[PDB]
């Protein structure tokens, strides 16, 4: 018991002992549910104990389930008791269309009140502009305002006082601060005992505003975070639906707005699309100018076009989803009857409407629009902007789900959505443009197909069915066409069709066309694949017409290359490695290799930026000739592959593609050492039979060999006898001179000496260099591969000798 | 109720409606042809 | 000293402290009369804690600083709980797995913020299941461990790293709406063996204020992060929808624009290839053996991995954004190999402490001269709608210094996800360019096959013989001399008469007669039309017309000749200037240019590309489009020496005249012409009527529109020996369409278009005369009395057709 | 110096192959004449 004296001697030890063994227990009691222990029935000065109990009571409300309205209401009652006031109220800060507003949320709060008697429903709020009122003065000043007497105040108003049958003498307020933007205002109406609120009362207000600010700050941050999350989700889902595919404006706007229906948080919204017809055709405007009909007098867009909601889509969400599309809606429609969407199209301004039935400008429905009693209260209508500032629609958002009127956060959330939708009109604009471009391209392709196709009258020049049987070619039987063709076609032996020295100089273009069908017959690919004879004749004539009438790369060049390929495959016994279908595709590829040649090489296409160069990247003309040939074959009347199998047709098309693309020299020059190895393998092999068997299986070896055959047939003019080579070289030089002149005239570039018209006397030297550079390697290796190709090697050597003699003569002449 | 207003939100000053402005301020081989 | 006795006698201690202590205090203690609140010290501790907690609340109110406020709470809580130290473990989410890192460590009742704050480079990041701190967060529930040695989830990694021993651990998560923000933990109970129940009860209740601070701090972080995400999606959409561009330009604009909100020191975007298959000439070296097959990394789509272009954004220091085409593997961004790995796997990679990583060879030290070391990396793939990776975006060194958490992960993922879907715009852009290039190629092919060549023009304008020069070099005076000698005179063919017949002249003479018509109008001289161009244009129009039965080149000169006759013989020129007559006659030439032989209805039913492109007046608009396109060519532009106002007026006049030829449009506007002709009888003489009519524009356009119709059906007004044959041509063409409709459309043709009902032709002609041609020529005869021969001849032709129909009707009745 | 006794790196007590997040694929009389 003597220890009790020790504790009293040094109370510091006792305090430390308590702070050790009882402070935790006491704090636990204070932080428990409990209740305030301060007598609230008097007006005595608050003791430090009573101050602590009040502070602990306020801190007790700080929980995870922080209900802002309830917690602020409690501290409002504590402020009433502390400040000796009669009542106080709290006004939220809401931002309508630019003009800020103050709407009450907690009203008539006294010391003996409850939440049910102070909480204000959204339809019971008292909105207040910033300009008028002491509260408006508080928000504008952004600082505490003390009013010792309402009569002397220059901002005091009696609107609520008359509305609530109350008299206010002393007003003390303070705006709740969350950064810089005001969130709420808490104000006092009267002093129970005292002339006014003293400076001590003010100091109490700012002291106890910490809890109110913390509670209000959490609510404001939560609301802002939720709104930003909703905005982000809206933008992301709208972008997904926009980029799903390319469609028109009606389908696109339907998807994006339907998808964000959960994030929008609106009971109803409707979008009306404006017609884009700026200018009406001449026959439509004639009656207006002639007095038959009166001119338009109704609402007009800022751009000057008539306002015409040609299609309105509405979304109903309060009950059962009833999304509806109304083509050509009448003015009686619930969305357009009020006239707000019409007004927005007239002006182009974002409109927020609070208590729409009370509005007088627009005739909003004042009766329940739905059987369940749904009634329009809050409306928000905004335009769709568009990139060219031409309003393409009006989006109108009706009653909010929570019941509160639309504020600046909802305005911004819908503003972003409308801005995104207006930006996403390039896709519908491109959709129509691409469709029109494709239709125009198809029309012009049909035009070129007709212009290159052999008509029904021209085919009678070969397939003379009218003069023999009196019927049209499409009516005659297959045997009848063959008998006419057998009589009409020339004989291969007589014309030396399968020789290496064939000359087309003494033959007409029709005779050359007749020759090609004879080649196809001789190759025995007509009966094997049941090629329609009428189509075969029409196909060759269409090729002849499609070949341009330019100097060198004309139909005669196209036939000679095909003639060279046929002579190879027959005489040189190079068909042993190729199937009949492969032979069929190869001759057709040779014939079509130079179809529709403009007369200028690949370099001119790049330099002049011809549309071929933009389309085809690597081989400009060679791909174009392949494309045009495949387009020609795609025609039903010109298709000679129509009777082939699906696998057979694909194999022929691929092989033709390989040949036609390989026709160029750039690919040949790179992929020619491979041909050197291929003939080396043939020499390594012992007899021709095993080597022929190897080629009959291996495909990459055949394809490389085929490319060499193409580049040997293309340069087959050089191996013809001297009488033929002398003239063809002049044609080639003339075409190159024409291209050089075109270059000099169009691109202002100096032509190369090969293409130069002035250097016409250097042609033998260029031909000698060309022979030593390109043709010699091909014809030397082909002769080694097959002994039957020896006459080709004899031809090129003789032509090279003649050109060398001419070049030597020219050099001797220039020596002087 | 506390505010004595049952019908709808009331404003002291009632004139022609005001609307927001649309937001737009923020946004050898070479010799031979080849 | 005597603490052991007090502990051994809890009852005595409670009784002694429960005594009312004197008014005297120890030190200040804010003694507003608080010695006896049911205990001697209870008010003293209540006042101290209320004052201490009030200071904390003030700290939260302004300039929210979670680190400082939590530090004060932990420092005070250390004395309350007697724990040797407290700590705070923040919660973060990376790569989808949750981690916990230290922010405030080993706080003591005599510590400071500098000695407790943990910089981001000194964080002990703890995964969810490797510690008691992990177990607390995973369970989302408080854990009270009396002795940690037997705790299954305990790991001694942290306490061994800091050279410390832990015996008892208290920990609880700080939840915020089901989400964990942090976990405050107190360890090493200094007084008791462990932490009692009352100690833990304090820990929950006292931590509500710390919960509020972390709730506020978490909400502010979430609000700011969602705000940044909304901006990048809004800005990216604005830049993406600006225009149609390729991948490089679109991706460059979007990433550069949003550089402000990213908060990254550096980031690079590498673009992948899209070449699915290689072409044949690139496959040959691999298959033959010249080159080795690619065995490197591949995309999940089975594509070669090759960044053909890497865009580099440097934001730390100086902004020097670079674009590196074909970047080397030594590039600082691609050297680490993370952009490669992301493309192989399609993962989202978050890297913390990059120099400590092992899988990816991150650079040992500084990259550039500025000493910037890569520490945190975040890489994601840019995937389009077809689930293909088109690029890899990699972000380095978050500006704040903290590792890339979940909020940053979802921010950049949303940006890449939105840009991935935007690839559809690039694919559309490429397709549109391909379509435009293909259309231009087809248009050129149309022009050559239609434009008169160099050798064809010599038939009408022989200059290589008369002068020996090409037409492009001859002066205009010489050309006129050639034309005047060659062109038929006005008397050779009766082009001035209403009974002109084109069945006794060759097509070449029709073209020559067309040139003569332009000379007689005087439009060649005053408009300075190049005579060579006029001949070329006329021949091109002749070739432009198809080779069909009725709507051939002959129909198009007869309409033109009739229009010439109406202007000069009918004296309707008095209302029209020479320029208007110049355009009006030309519209006769292009009246049925490129007519396919089927009417407008057949185009819609067959769903031709014409029908989709135009819709209303399908063929009539097509003729206008083709005619204007033919006139746009330089060598065929007769409207080339004209003023811009005049040229537009000519084109605008051509638009009405061509489309007016449609009979559907005529039927709806012929009453207007009835009113106009009635106004002629109002006036006194033709002189007054001419003066009034020559000024009105709409009235003149109306009369010219039905002037097209009169010329269009002028074949009926021809003498009977001509109308009888032309009607057969019209009937034959309609039968051709009727046969076509039965074949492909599988629809029964109308009796007018039916070949079987050929004997009904006279009756149909009579009905058509009494329906359409009756009104046009009756009003014109009333309008101008010189048109009377056109009306008398029609009535005679109607009489002839009536007799034939009557004879056929009599034969049917006799047969019946 | 830091109270956690670690410098220059957020040391992780987990030693294993890092895991990386998967992409989100959550759809985030006139007619008699052919007129
Ligand atoms: N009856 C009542 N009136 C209030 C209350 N709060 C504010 N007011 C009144 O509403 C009014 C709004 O404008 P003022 O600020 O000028 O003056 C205010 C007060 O007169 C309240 O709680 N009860
Ligand atoms: N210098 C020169 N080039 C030729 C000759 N013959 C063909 N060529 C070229 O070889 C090419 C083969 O493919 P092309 O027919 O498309 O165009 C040809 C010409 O460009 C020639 O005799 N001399
Ligand atoms: N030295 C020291 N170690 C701590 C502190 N807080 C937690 N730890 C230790 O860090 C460790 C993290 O994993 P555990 O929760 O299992 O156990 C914990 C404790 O052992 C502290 O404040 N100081
Ligand atoms: N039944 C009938 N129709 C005609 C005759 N002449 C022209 N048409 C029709 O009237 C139309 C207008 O001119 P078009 O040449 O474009 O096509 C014509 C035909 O469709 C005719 O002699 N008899
Ligand atoms: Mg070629
Ligand atoms: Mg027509
Ligand atoms: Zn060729």
């Amino acid at each position: 018991e003597e220890v009790e004296k020790f504790l009293d001697s040094n109370v510091s030890f006792a305090k430390q002992y308590y702070n050790l063994r009882y402070r935790a227990k006491v704090i636990s009691d204070l932080l428990g549910p409990r209740e305030a222990a301060v007598d609230f029935s008097n007006y005595h000065a608050l003791n430090s104990v009573e101050e602590s109990e009040i502070i602990f009571d306020l801190l007790r409300d700080f929980q995870d389930n922080l209900q802002a309205e309830k917690c602020v209401f409690n501290v409002m009652k504590k402020l009433c008791f502390l400040l000796q006031a009669d009542r106080m109220s709290l006004f939220m800060y809401r931002a309508r269309n630019g003009i800020a507003e103050l709407a009450t949320r907690l009203f008539n709060v006294h010391k003996d009140a409850v939440l049910e008697e102070c909480l204000v429903a959204p339809d019971s709020e008292i909105v207040f502009p910033l300009d008028m009122g002491v509260v408006g003065h508080v928000a504008l000043s952004k600082k505490i305002v003390n009013v010792p007497n309402t009569e002397e105040d220059e901002h005091f108003c009696d609107f609520v006082d008359t509305l609530t049958e109350y008299q206010t003498k002393n007003i003390l307020a303070s705006p709740i601060m969350n950064g810089k933007d005001v969130v709420a205002i808490i104000m006092v109406v009267n002093k129970v005992d005292g002339p006014h609120f003293t400076e001590n009362d003010e100091e109490i207000l700012l002291k106890y505003l910490n809890f109110a600010n913390l509670i209000m700050k959490v609510f404001h941050l939560s609301y802002l975070h939720n709104c930003e999350t909703r905005r982000g989700q809206i933008l992301l889902w709208s972008g997904s639906k926009v980029f799903e595919e390319l469609t028109d404006i009606e389908r696109q706007f339907h998807k994006a707005l339907y998808t964000v229906r959960a994030f929008l948080n609106c009971d109803r919204y409707s979008v009306g699309l404006l017609d884009m017809t700026k200018q009406k055709e001449f026959f439509d405007v004639w009656p207006v100018l002639m007095g038959e009909a009166p001119p338009y007098a109704g609402p007009r867009t800022p751009d000057g076009r008539e306002i015409n909601f040609y299609k309105v889509i509405d979304y109903i969400l309060h009950g059962k989803e009833d999304i509806k599309v109304i083509p050509n809606p009448p003015p009686d429609h619930w969305a357009l009857v009020s006239g707000l969407p019409t007004y927005v199209a007239q002006n182009g301004l974002i409109c927020n409407i609070m208590n729409a039935p009370s509005e007088d400008f627009f005739a909003f429905q004042k009766e329940p629009l739905d059987e369940s009693g749904w009634m329009i209260k809050n409306v928000l209508s905004m335009p769709i902007v568009n990139k060219k500032e031409e309003i393409v629609g009006v989006a109108t958002f009706y009653n909010r789900k929570d019941g509160k009127p639309f504020d600046e956060m909802d305005e911004t959330l819908m503003e972003s959505l409308t801005q995104f939708l207006g930006w996403s009109v390039l896709n519908p604009d491109t959709y129509e443009l691409m469709n029109k471009l494709e239709n125009r391209k198809d029309i012009f392709q049909d035009m070129v197909k007709y212009h290159v196709k052999c008509d029904n009258e021209e085919i009678q020049t070969i397939l003379k069915t009218r003069e023999v049987y009196g019927k049209e070619p499409w009516e005659c039987e297959e045997e009848e066409l063959a008998e006419i063709l057998q009589g009409e076609l020339p004989d291969a032996d007589k014309y030396e069709i399968n020789k290496f020295h064939f000359s087309d100089l003494p033959l007409t273009e029709l005779e050359l066309v007749k020759c090609g069908i004879q080649m196809y017959y001789e190759l025995k690919v007509v009966d094997k694949f049941h090629i329609p004879q009428e189509a075969l004749v029409r196909f060759m004539y269409s090729l002849s017409k499609g070949y341009r009438r330019i100097t060198y790369h004309n139909w005669r060049h196209g036939f000679n290359v095909g003639q060279t390929m046929f002579s190879l495959l027959v005489t040189g016994k190079l068909k042993r490695y190729f199937t009949d279908l492969e032979a069929l595709a190869m001759v057709t590829a040779a014939f079509c290799h130079d179809i529709d040649h403009r007369g200028t090489n690949n370099l001119y296409q790049m330099k002049s930026q011809n549309p071929l160069a933009k389309l085809h990247g690597s081989s400009i003309l060679e791909r174009h000739h392949l494309e045009f040939g495949k387009t020609l074959l795609r025609d039903e009347s010109l298709n000679i592959f129509q009777n082939l199998n699906r696998r057979q047709h694909e194999h022929a098309i691929h092989m033709m593609d390989i040949a036609i693309i390989a026709t160029d020299l750039a690919l040949y020059f790179k992929k020619r050492t491979m041909f050197q190895k291929i003939v080396d393998q043939s020499k390594t092999y012992e007899t021709q039979q095993e080597w022929t068997q190897y080629m009959m299986l291996d495909q990459t070896r055949k394809e490389i060999v085929m490319a060499m055959m193409m580049t040997a047939c293309d340069l087959s003019a050089i191996t013809k006898p001297w009488e033929v080579q002398s003239k063809v070289a002049l044609l080639v030089a003339a075409e190159f001179w024409e291209q050089g002149d075109l270059e000099r005239t169009v691109l202002q570039q100096n032509p190369i000496p090969m293409m130069d018209r002035n250097k016409a006397d250097e042609l033998p030297k260029l031909q000698v260099g060309f022979i030593d550079f390109v043709c010699t390697f091909v014809y030397k290796e082909f002769s080694r591969f097959h002994e039957e190709i020896t006459p080709m090697l004899d031809g090129i050597t003789n032509n090279r000798k003649e050109w060398k003699a001419l070049a030597d003569e020219y050099e001797t002449k220039m020596k002087g | 109720s506390a505010t004595r207003v049952m019908g709808g939100p009331v404003t002291p000053r009632k004139g022609p409606p005001k609307f927001k402005q649309r937001q737009t301020r923020q946004f050898e081989l070479a010799q031979y042809g080849i | 000293q005597v603490h052991r006795f007090l502990d051994q006698n809890p009852g005595f201690a409670d009784q002694y402290f429960g005594r009312k202590l004197s008014p005297e205090d120890v030190a200040n203690a804010c003694e507003d009369g608080c010695p006896e609140g049911c205990t001697s010290f209870r008010e003293l501790c209540q006042v101290e804690e209320s004052a201490a907690l009030f200071e904390l609340v003030q700290d939260m109110q302004e300039n929210v600083n979670m680190e400082r406020v939590v530090f004060k709470i932990l420092r005070r809580l250390c004395s309350i709980l007697h724990a040797d130290r407290c700590s705070l473990f923040m919660y973060r989410q990376r790569n989808g797995v949750a981690e916990l890192a230290t922010r405030l460590f080993s706080v003591q009742p005599d510590s400071v913020l500098e000695d407790c704050l943990v910089p981001p480079d000194s964080e002990i990041v703890f995964p969810l299941d490797i510690g008691v701190v992990g177990h607390v967060a995973q369970t989302k529930k408080m854990v009270n461990v009396q002795d940690v040695m037997e705790c299954p989830h305990f790991s001694s990694f942290a306490d061994e790293l800091t050279d410390y021993v832990t015996r008892n651990i208290l920990a609880t998560p700080i939840m915020n709406g089901k989400d964990v923000v942090a976990v405050i933990m107190a360890v090493n109970k200094l007084d008791g063996p462990c932490f009692t129940s009352e100690d833990e009860d304090v820990f929950l209740k006292y931590l509500n204020f710390g919960t509020l601070n972390l709730k506020i701090y978490h909400l502010s972080y979430l609000h700011n992060c969602e705000t940044r995400r909304g901006q990048v999606l809004l800005w990216s959409a604005n830049k993406v929808f600006e225009e149609l561009t390729d991948i490089e330009r679109q991706f460059h604009k979007a990433f550069y624009t949003v550089r402000a909100y990213l908060n990254c020191d550096r980031y690079s975007v590498g673009l992948l290839d899209m070449t699915k298959e290689k072409e044949f000439f690139d496959v040959w070296p691999v298959l033959m053996g010249e080159a080795q097959a690619y065995s490197g990394p591949r995309t999940p789509d089975g594509r070669e991995i090759l960044f053909y272009k890497v865009i580099d954004y440097i934001l730390h220091g100086k902004e020097d954004i670079k674009v590196i085409p074909s970047p080397p593997a030594d590039h600082w961004a691609l050297a680490s190999g993370l952009p490669t790995y992301v493309a192989e796997s399609g993962f989202i990679c978050n890297i913390m402490n990059a120099p400590a990583d092992e899988m990816f060879n991150f650079q040992e030290g500084p990259l550039d001269d500025s000493g910037w070391i890569v520490k945190n990396v975040l890489s994601m793939p840019i995937v389009n709608k077809k689930e293909e990776i088109v690029g890899v975006a990699t972000f380095y060194n978050r500006k704040d210094g903290k590792p890339f958490d979940e909020q940053d992960e979802v921010l950049m993922e949303s940006l890449t996800q939105f840009l991935g879907w935007s690839v559809l715009n690039t694919d559309t852009y490429d397709k549109m360019n391909k379509l435009e290039n293909r259309k231009d190629i087809a248009q050129d092919m149309v022009l050559y096959h239609v434009r008169c060549d160099r050798e064809e023009i010599q038939l009408i304008l022989p200059t290589r013989e008369r002068l020996g020069k090409e037409p492009a070099d001859c002066e205009e005076d010489e050309l006129g001399k050639i034309l005047k000698e060659v062109l038929p005179g006005p008397a050779k063919f009766d082009i001035y008469e209403f009974h002109f017949s084109d069945l006794e002249c060759t097509e070449l003479e029709l073209v020559k007669c067309g040139i003569q018509m332009y000379y007689e109008l005087g439009v060649v001289r005053k408009f300075q039309i190049p005579q060579e161009v006029l001949v070329r244009f006329l021949f091109s129009v002749s070739k432009g017309y198809r080779r069909i039965t009725y709507h051939n080149w002959r129909h198009g000169f007869n309409v033109a000749q009739t229009m010439f006759t109406l202007l000069m013989t009918g004296k309707l020129k008095s209302y029209y200037t020479d320029l208007e007559a110049f355009a009006m006659v030309t519209a006769g030439l292009c009246h049925d240019i490129d007519h396919r032989g089927t009417n407008n209805l057949y185009q819609m039913k067959s769903q031709n590309p014409l029908a989709k492109l135009h819709g209303s007046s399908i063929l009539e608009r097509h003729h206008l489009e083709f005619g204007k396109f033919l006139l746009s060519e330089e060598t065929l532009n007769i409207y080339q020496n004209l003023n811009r106002r005049q040229h537009e007026h000519v084109i605008h006049l051509m638009d009405i005249a061509i489309i007016a030829t449609d009979l559907a449009l005529y039927f709806k506007k012929r009453t207007m012409f009835q009113k106009i002709v009635d106004e002629s009888k109002n006036y006194e003489d033709r002189k007054s009527w001419v003066e009034y009519l020559s000024l009105e524009t709409t009235r003149k356009e109306i009369v010219m529109a039905m002037m097209m119709t009169a010329c269009d059906l002028s074949a009926i007004t021809k003498p009977w020996e001509v109308q009888s044959k032309v009607a057969l041509l019209v009937a034959a063409e309609f039968w051709e369409q009727g046969d076509l409709e039965r074949t492909v459309l599988d629809q029964q043709p109308i009796p007018m278009m039916d070949r079987n009902k050929a004997a009904e032709l006279p009756k149909l002609q009579v009905g058509f005369i009494d329906f359409v041609c009756t009104f046009v020529y009756k009003e014109f005869s009333r309008f101008h009395e010189e048109i009377l021969p056109m009306f008398d001849r029609l009535q005679n032709n109607r009489k002839e057709w009536k007799a034939l129909a009557d004879e056929y009707e009599a034969k049917v009745k006799a047969l019946e």
